């Protein structure tokens, strides 16, 4: 029969310093064992401090990103200001509680600075449950990601330790630290890195090459 | 997972673990499972998370136009009605959410539990989850209606620790929250581990 | 007029549309409301015109809460300004719950005024709104932006106001409301400026009951009830 | 403009035909309400007894719901169709709500239903 | 289409220094039989763009007079504005997409190739909705029995000429009539470039059976 | 007039005057101008205030990143109009995730126009425009009428004293083309000084100025972004 | 059951077998599967008896419309497209294979077959059914490019019958039409062709 | 202009956009715009008449009479 | 006359008054002129310019129905491009279902009850604007019909619509259609306009040539630029 969905693999992660936010994505679209391509990035910067991490059935994936953008505009047309990180975090929520018999296979994590300016990070399940977290990794190699910043942004576990704030240049170190190891033990994850960072200035894209097996 | 309501003689009190697990993966230690209704109700949530989440919200919001058009805050009875109406027209269809609706309104201190079932019951005492048999046992053991009220917090903080160390989806800091008739305060959050060495000893 | 406003289908040999000029005239049968917009925030006042000792003074409603932030006040038909208040209040709640932030004051507007332009679109709700609405509203609220009046017209049209008047003797109020507005005004300024407009153009004399005033500043919500300080404002004027 | 339209205003900006409806509730039997600490009461007048009629019928003062009854004055039928109407959401409050009708929303019930004849024509 | 009936089988994609071209087999099978064997799986949208398809070809011949039909609109509106290879992929995976939410889906794989503006462009449209750019694309069993050579290839030397190109497509079109039970050996090749769409009639590829002699 | 009833009646003198009437709405509105260069296209208007302590109503909206649109005739008609263009661009951006082609647009405007000039029940809607937009094939200034005809236009003025616009419009049409933007916002700021009364005059506040170019999306400039193309502007002529 | 269409270069010769069958029961041993959706087309169909019956009458009033409409004699391609639209519309509801072969002025003889799917494909020679599997090798076998009418008829009660020999469903008689510019000749050949 | 010969006009007046306003006029009201628009220029000295002027005298014409009215704007 | 006011209601005599109001503004358009020549049909419409500040190109009056199928619409241009989408969809329905390109014949006979339908009923007054169909098709040959405003549609070797209809028609007749070869008909189509312009009256006008044939490979594509510029120089000659 039909089967409405397939998992198209892919991980994504999001750390929230005081300052930046950074979102980043394997590259690999993969369906059953199959690589369909070794470039198409997760990472979709919505506004100029948000941007969205979408992994699971491709189609739904796309369909939500266009929902989001369309949704985006008509809001601006509306309230004549940009849709705000938190505000794109309840957005989403609805949408996705909208088809809830029908659900959006989709992880999705929302990365940006939020009003004040500071890096805030949402993480929704597949039919919507937001909570604001300062770390968060989804996806297909979710659980070998998440650890690992509980245990070095978080200073979990860890006693006579100085609690340091997150500095940019270590986050990055750790995004593709994380995502390098992943690669080694997860199948569905590899190829490239695809790392946003919002800052005030702006978003900047980095690619980091990752294992292409 | 776990939530603990009992109305004692000063207030209703409404503490609540915070850990929302995707299958065996805890998804996360920091989830929210009261929700601030009003300044004097608030919703605890437990079973799925976001039929939990949107549908209290639903209610919030349902609750602000009739606090505005009325101009008398909504009373808890109708809160659990309007909450218990809008579920049971979703039955069959999946839903899972298990609610308490409490707090203090002209007819005194209320509390009830709304179920996905159609569920709409009001009782002095109330635990919703999968602790929730865990921690009616320490509460029954040692729950008064003349409790002290640094008393009654200290049954509800244990009651949520000794659910959290024998359930598995249940964990994380004890929320702690108190409805008295000026209206809600957040008593204290506090983690487990801490909770762990004061209460072991 | 001479014909040519039967309906709001038909269209004058001049171009202009009858009906709707004559919902605008409606307005006039309304009390005074007199609202300043100041840094501090922005004062709503209305006169009350209680018709008996009898009646309730709750029951008419001149002033009422759209929300914490947004005050509005009505002159016109009251009927015709509770179908529009209450889509107000739908709209700023269902804002909070689709977007989880406040919705801003020319927003609200916006969507009331939504409404409002269905004199006859012929496609929602075919059998409702099928006659313009009659009723002029001040939407007074603190919005991210900072304190903004907004005054809606029964045709859709919306424009922010640092000083507005609404309703019969709003022509005077505006001469006068030129004369006193400067764009220093405080609040309290504004308040006691509003009130002595209000008295100078209004028949009875301004006792605590004739006069029902509102204040919205972003320190504090909606607090657009002033209540036994109407008399104690009144008084020191 | 015209008198002959529900919808349309006039010139001075008034809807003549919900106007000559008030003119409908004059020509009704005078009724009297007063609020009290602990009893309200509302008085009715005119029982106009007509020799071989029976007055069970005539019911100028019918209850909503137990805490809320009302006083109808103008066309009989037309009162007996909203007192219904009342009736029916006054019960339809307990279902929606379990807590009995507050007066101030029947009255405002009353008055969504009465505005809702307003509103168009072929009403 | 819940189920299949005549299908076509793998349709492979190379992007060419100029242009791409998509190569696939003029066959529709019946289950094993091979029912129609002079059928065309490649068809021209437009002059800078043309589509081949793998999967019920009942669904593809619709698909072609819906797509068909939409070319000669915009033509008959003539003005100035034509629609390009992105757009006709993001058309696709709409009706993909929106097909599938039905429970009705269209039961085709698309390899969507064009050159417009100097850029090639090469896509996969999936009966799911998935949809793709890529250098390299095939459908059916020929992702895993052609897209392997053509990505060594194109990794090795990111641009191909045309000549370069077109020969890789032979030699996978060969791989697939040795080892996919539903191919035939008469395939179709459909090149575009500035000039336009061309489709090249029935080819057939040399074949080594020197193998079947050493047991 | 009894043939003049209705927009379902034709004249005896084959005419009909509804339409016709709708037209004159447009008049009553402000002046609007729009030119268009090879590259950039510019509309700016007047925008009138209805009280002096109040803001100066809003004469241009946007569409999308490509398109934009000056208002003349009821502001009723212009919220339901602007509406239409809006889904109607998003649905393009989504459906063919290509940019809505400008005349595509127009004639959709021009096509839900004519349904009610057609048939009765709805007033032939009462809103000129003037579209600005750079597409594929270049910037494009298009103008609409109540009757539901749409005219491409290389510089176009509608509203009340538009003719005076015009006027200066054709003289100084030829030298459009080649001028870089700054001269053609002062080309279209100098077309509506000219439907300004004599003792008026362009200020800040009463001039609304929006570009749409090859390398600029549609942007409004009102308030203080309009005053460097005010500034350096000819003095009026006397 | 069994069905096929040879187009010879003045016209089309169309044969079908006579049995209708539920399990292993013959409900008629006597069927006209040929039916003639105009005067110069027909449509030999196989698979469900009742989604046939239905689908042809329902092409015969559309077509029959067109023609008096257009005041001119209707295309095949035209025949083929209706048949084909109604199939891949109710593909799940209809169990139908239909072969549309017929004499048209523009194009002349013209055999078209539609699978059940309603893809439609203008083929030389089209068999179809349970049987066409069994005759697939002699088709493309005996098969000549520019074969007479008479060799066409030939060709047709032969490989009729070969399958009808193998084929349980197919059996009986073979009823055979050959359409041209001067119109139809129906012949049933009594079980002929033995080999 | 056969009327308005004598009076000096602005080369910019346009006389057949004001034809196209001036509607259903019988020729001595086309005299009256012509007259009025005169009178209308002197009420603001203006040495010529614009073709603003003129409209404005079809209006007074007609006794139309012209204000903004909102719901326009 | 009262009775004039309903296109739904008959006249005491037995005419209907809504429909003949449609025809009159129809006379009042622009003349457009189409010719029958042996290779396909050439169609000519007197575009009138006005204000000059339109771009060239505004306001066509010539329309492609479909690729074949091509219109000319003199009248309301409102009205036009709404028959021009309706017969634009109903090619498209016929290719869709029928399988083939349309007949012009029937392609006319569709749009005329679109045309017939509106006459009928009170609420939609009749369509105020006449067309011409022309498409050339290798089993047909070259086709043209004219549909008017009360939507009776007949079949015209050559036809004008517009004002100048009865002129325009007085010097087609001259013209050998029947075996005129569409080359040189092309360059009479704009003699017959530039005879009817009337000019001084009409002020600037610009002339829309289309052409569709056994040249043109049955597409109905607007003339070539060039081979109108020579027709518009052979017609400048002839009226000097
Ligand atoms: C916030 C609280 C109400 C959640 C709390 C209650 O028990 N704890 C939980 O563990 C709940 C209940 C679960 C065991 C069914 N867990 C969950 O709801 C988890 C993860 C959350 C972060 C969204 N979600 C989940 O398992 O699947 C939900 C779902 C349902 C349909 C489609 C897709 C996904
Ligand atoms: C169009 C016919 C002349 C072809 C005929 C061949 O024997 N086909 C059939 O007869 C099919 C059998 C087929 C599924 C193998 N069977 C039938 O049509 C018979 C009815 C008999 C009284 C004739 N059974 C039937 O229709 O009911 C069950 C059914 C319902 C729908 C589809 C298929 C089968």
């Amino acid at each position: 029969r039909f089967s409405p969905y397939v998992f198209n693999g892919g991980t994504i992660l999001a750390i929230a310093g005081e300052d930046f936010a950074i979102v980043a994505s394997d590259t690999r679209l993969s369906e059953g064992f199959s690589i369909h391509t070794r470039d198409s990035p997760k990472c979709y910067k919505l506004t100029d401090k948000t941007v969205i991490g979408c992994s699971g059935f491709h189609g739904d994936c796309l369909t939500l990103t266009k929902i989001i953008e369309a949704r985006l505009k008509m809001y601006k047309h509306s309230n004549n200001k940009a849709m705000t990180t938190g505000a794109i975090a309840a957005m989403l929520s609805t949408i996705l509680y909208s088809r809830r018999f029908f659900p959006y296979y989709v992880y999705n994590i929302i990365g940006g600075l939020d009003e004040e300016g500071k890096g805030a990070v949402y993480s929704f399940d597949p039919v919507g449950s937001y909570q604001r977290d300062s770390f968060k990794a989804g996806g297909s190699a979710s659980a070998m990601l998440q650890p690992l910043l509980d245990n070095q942004v978080g200073f979990k576990n860890m006693q006579n330790v100085e609690h340091v704030p997150l500095s940019l240049d270590r986050a990055m170190r750790l995004v593709k630290d994380v995502f390098i190891s992943a690669a080694e033990r997860d199948v569905y994850t590899g190829d490239a890195l695809r790392i946003c960072i919002v800052t005030k200035e702006g978003i900047r894209e980095e690619t980091v090459s990752l294992r292409k097996d | 997972t776990t939530t603990l309501a009992f109305k004692f003689r000063h207030g209703v009190i409404v503490a609540a673990d915070s850990r929302a697990t995707a299958g065996a993966y805890i998804a996360s230690q920091t989830v929210k499972k009261v929700i601030e209704i009003n300044p004097y109700l608030l919703g605890t949530m437990a079973g799925g998370a976001a039929d939990c989440s949107f549908w209290e919200r639903l209610l919030a919001r349902q609750c602000r136009i009739y606090e505005l058009r009325n101009k008398e805050r909504i009373s808890v009875a109708a809160a659990s009605k309007l909450l218990a109406n809008m579920v049971y027209q979703y039955k069959g269809m999946g839903l899972s959410m298990g609610t308490m609706i409490c707090g203090w309104d002209k007819r005194g201190p209320g509390l009830y539990y709304v179920d996905s079932e159609g569920n709409r019951i009001s009782g002095a005492t109330f635990s919703v989850g999968s602790g929730s048999v865990y921690a009616y046992g320490v509460m029954d053991r040692g729950y008064s209606y003349d409790l002290e009220v640094e008393q009654a917090y200290d049954l509800a903080r244990r009651a949520i620790y000794q659910a959290t160390y024998r359930d598995a989806y249940s964990g994380g800091a004890v929320n702690l929250y108190h409805v008295r008739e000026d209206g809600w305060i957040r008593v204290s959050s506090d983690n487990v581990a801490d909770l762990h060495e004061k209460y072991s000893g | 007029r001479s014909e040519y406003d039967r309906g709001v289908n038909t269209f004058s040999p001049e171009g202009r549309l009858f009906q709707v000029e004559y919902a605008i005239e409606a307005i006039k049968l309304g009390s005074t409301a007199i609202g300043i917009q100041t840094s501090e925030g922005v004062c709503l006042a209305v006169e009350k015109r209680i018709t008996s000792p009898l009646m309730e003074p709750s029951s008419i409603e001149k002033i009422v809460e759209i929300d914490a932030h947004i005050g509005c006040a009505m002159s016109g038909l009251i009927a015709d300004a509770k179908t529009l208040i209450d889509k107000a209040r739908v709209e700023t709640q269902n804002h909070w719950f689709t977007y989880n932030e406040t919705m801003t004051v020319e927003s609200v507007t916006q969507a009331v005024s939504n409404l409002a332009l269905q004199f006859g679109e012929e496609d929602a709700d075919p059998g409702a709104m099928s006659r313009p609405f009659g009723v002029a509203l001040l939407f007074g609220g603190v919005d991210e932006k900072g304190p903004q009046l907004f005054h809606m017209d029964p045709s859709g049209t919306f424009v922010q106001c640092d000083a507005r008047a609404i309703g019969s003797a709003s022509e005077g109020a505006q001469s006068s409301l030129q004369e006193v507005y400067h764009k220093s005004m405080t609040l309290k300024e504004a308040i006691k400026s509003s009130l002595i407009i209000l008295k100078q153009v209004m028949e009875e004399k301004l006792n605590a009951t004739n006069i029902e005033l509102a204040t919205v500043q972003p320190g504090q919500n909606f607090h657009m009830f002033t209540k036994e300080e109407l008399e104690e404002v009144i008084k020191d004027i | 403009s015209y008198d002959r339209a529900i919808t349309v205003f006039s010139p001075d900006g008034h809807l003549f035909q919900v106007e000559y409806a008030q003119e409908a509730v004059k020509k009704g039997s005078t009724a009297v309400g007063v609020r009290g600490r602990d009893i309200v009461v509302l008085g009715v007048e005119k029982k106009s007894v007509a020799k071989l009629q029976d007055e069970r019928t005539v019911r100028k003062i019918c209850a909503l719901d137990d805490n809320v009854c009302m006083a109808f004055a103008g066309l009989t039928a037309d009162a007996r169709i909203v007192i219904n109407r009342a009736r029916v959401e006054c019960q339809s409050h307990r279902l929606t709500v379990e807590d009995p009708v507050t007066v101030e929303y029947i009255t405002r019930y009353i008055a969504s239903l009465k505005q809702r004849y307003t509103q168009s024509n072929g009403r | 289409t819940q189920n299949p009936m005549v299908t076509g089988t793998s349709v492979l994609g190379v992007k060419f220094e100029g242009g791409v071209v998509i190569a696939a087999d003029m066959l529709g099978s019946y289950g094993s039989l091979a029912r129609f064997r002079n059928i065309s799986r490649i068809m021209r949208v437009n002059n800078s763009t043309m589509l081949g398809a793998s999967g019920d070809y009942a669904d593809f011949q619709y698909l072609k007079q819906v797509l068909g039909q939409m070319v000669i609109d915009e033509e008959l509106l003539g003005d100035g504005h034509s629609y390009s290879p992105r757009a006709i992929h993001s058309w696709l995976t709409r009706a993909m997409y929106s097909r599938r939410s039905k429970m009705n889906p269209l039961w085709n794989t698309m390899v969507i190739g064009g050159y417009a503006d100097g850029e090639s462009f090469l896509g996969y449209v999936d009966m799911l909705g998935v949809a793709y750019e890529a250098p390299s694309l095939a459908t059916g069993y020929g992702a895993y029995l052609a897209q392997p050579l053509l990505r060594e290839v194109l990794e090795k030397q990111p641009v191909l000429s045309q000549t370069e190109a077109r020969d890789l497509v032979e030699r996978c079109m060969r791989v697939l009539y040795y080892r996919d039970a539903r191919s035939y050996n008469r395939f179709q090749i459909a090149t575009v470039t500035e000039k336009g769409v061309e489709i090249e009639g029935p080819l057939s590829t040399e074949t080594n059976w020197d193998i079947a002699h050493m047991i | 007039n009894q043939y003049d009833n209705d927009v379902t009646v034709w004249s005896p003198q084959g005419r009909i005057h509804q339409i016709e009437y709708a037209m004159e709405a447009v008049k009553q509105g402000s002046a609007t101008v729009g030119l268009k260069s090879k590259t950039h296209a510019v509309l700016v208007a007047l925008k009138r205030a209805q009280s002096e302590l109040a803001a100066h109503q809003k004469k241009i909206l946007h569409v999308d990143n490509h398109i934009g649109i000056s208002i003349a005739g009821l502001t009723a008609d212009a919220r339901l109009l602007c509406n239409f263009m809006r889904q109607e661009c998003l649905d393009s951006r989504f459906v063919f995730d290509r940019p809505l082609p400008v005349s595509r647009l127009v004639s959709l405007i021009g096509s839900k126009t004519q349904i009610p000039t057609q048939r009765y029940g709805r007033r032939p809607y009462g809103v000129g425009l003037l579209i600005a937009g750079y597409d594929d094939m270049g910037p494009h200034i298009f103008q609409t009428c109540p009757s539901a005809n749409y005219f491409d236009c290389r510089a176009m003025s509608i509203g009340a004293r538009s003719q005076s616009a015009r006027t200066y419009l054709e003289r100084h049409m030829s030298e459009f083309m080649e001028c870089n933007l700054n001269e053609l916002v002062k080309h279209g700021l100098r077309a509506l000084r000219e439907t300004l009364p004599a003792e008026q005059d362009l200020t800040t506040k009463n001039v609304s100025i929006g570009i749409v170019g090859k390398d600029l999306e549609f942007t409004i400039y009102d308030d203080d972004d309009v005053s460097p193309f005010l500034e350096g502007l000819e003095e009026r002529p006397q | 059951t069994t069905i096929m269409a040879v187009q010879f270069d003045g016209g089309v010769v169309l044969g079908a077998d006579s049995r209708t069958t539920t399990g292993s029961y013959i409900a008629n041993r006597v069927t006209d599967k040929l039916t003639p959706i105009h005067d110069r087309i027909f449509c030999c169909r196989s698979g469900s008896a009742a989604d046939t019956q239905a689908v042809a009458d329902a092409v015969t009033y559309q077509l029959g419309f067109h023609s008096i409409e257009l005041n001119e004699p209707p295309l095949v391609h035209t025949a083929a497209s209706l048949f084909k639209e109604m199939c891949y519309r109710y593909r799940e509801d209809l169990m139908a294979g239909i072969i549309i072969a017929g004499w048209d002025p523009q194009e002349g003889g013209q055999v078209y077959s539609v699978p059940m799917g309603g893809m439609m494909v203008r083929q030389s020679f089209a068999i179809g059914g349970s049987g066409s599997s069994y005759i697939y090798g002699y088709v493309d076998a005996t098969y000549r490019e520019g074969m007479t009418k008479e060799e066409c008829l030939q060709f047709t009660a032969n490989a009729l019958a070969l399958a009808m020999e193998r084929d349980g469903s197919s059996g009986g008689v073979i009823r055979l039409a050959a359409i041209a510019e001067s119109g139809v000749e129906r012949q049933v050949l009594l079980g002929d062709q033995i080999p | 202009q056969i009327h308005s010969r004598k009076m000096n006009v602005s080369p910019d007046v346009n006389y057949e956009e004001l034809a196209r306003c001036t509607d259903d006029f019988n020729g001595a009201q086309c005299k009256a715009v012509c007259v009025e628009a005169g009178m209308i220029a002197l009420r603001r000295g203006a040495t010529e008449l614009t073709h603003e002027d003129y409209m404005e005298g079809i209006l007074e014409v007609q006794a139309k009479k012209k204000a903004n009215l909102q719901y326009y704007a | 006359t009262g009775y004039d006011l309903s296109a739904s209601t008959f006249s005491p005599d037995g005419r209907v008054f809504q429909v003949e109001y449609a025809m009159k503004a129809v006379e009042n358009s622009s003349t457009a002129i189409g010719i029958r020549c042996k290779d396909g049909v050439v169609f000519g419409v007197e575009k009138l310019v006005l204000s000059k500040l339109y771009e060239e190109g505004s306001n066509k009056r010539l329309f492609n129905v479909d690729r074949h199928v091509g219109m000319a619409v003199a009248g309301l241009l409102a009205d036009a491009r709404s028959l021009a989408d309706i017969a634009r969809e109903e090619a498209s329905n016929f290719r869709s279902n029928f399988g083939y390109n349309i007949p012009l014949k029937h392609l006319a006979d569709r749009v005329a009850m679109y045309v017939h339908a509106y006459t009928l009923y009170s609420a939609v007054r009749p369509f105020g604007c006449s067309f011409m169909l022309g498409s050339y098709s290798v089993n047909d040959g070259a086709q043209l019909y004219m549909i008017d405003p009360s939507g009776v549609s007949y079949g015209y070797w050559g036809c004008a619509i517009g004002k100048a209809r009865q002129a325009a028609k007085t010097e087609i007749e001259k013209l050998q259609m029947k075996e005129m070869t569409c080359r040189d008909i092309v360059k009479e189509v704009a003699k017959i306009i530039y005879i009817v312009h009337d000019e001084v009256k009409d002020k600037a006008f610009e002339l829309e040539l289309s052409w569709v044939g056994e040249l043109t490979n049955g597409r109905h594509e607007i003339v070539p630029k060039d081979i109108r510029e020579e027709a518009e120089k052979y017609a400048k000659e002839s009226l000097k």
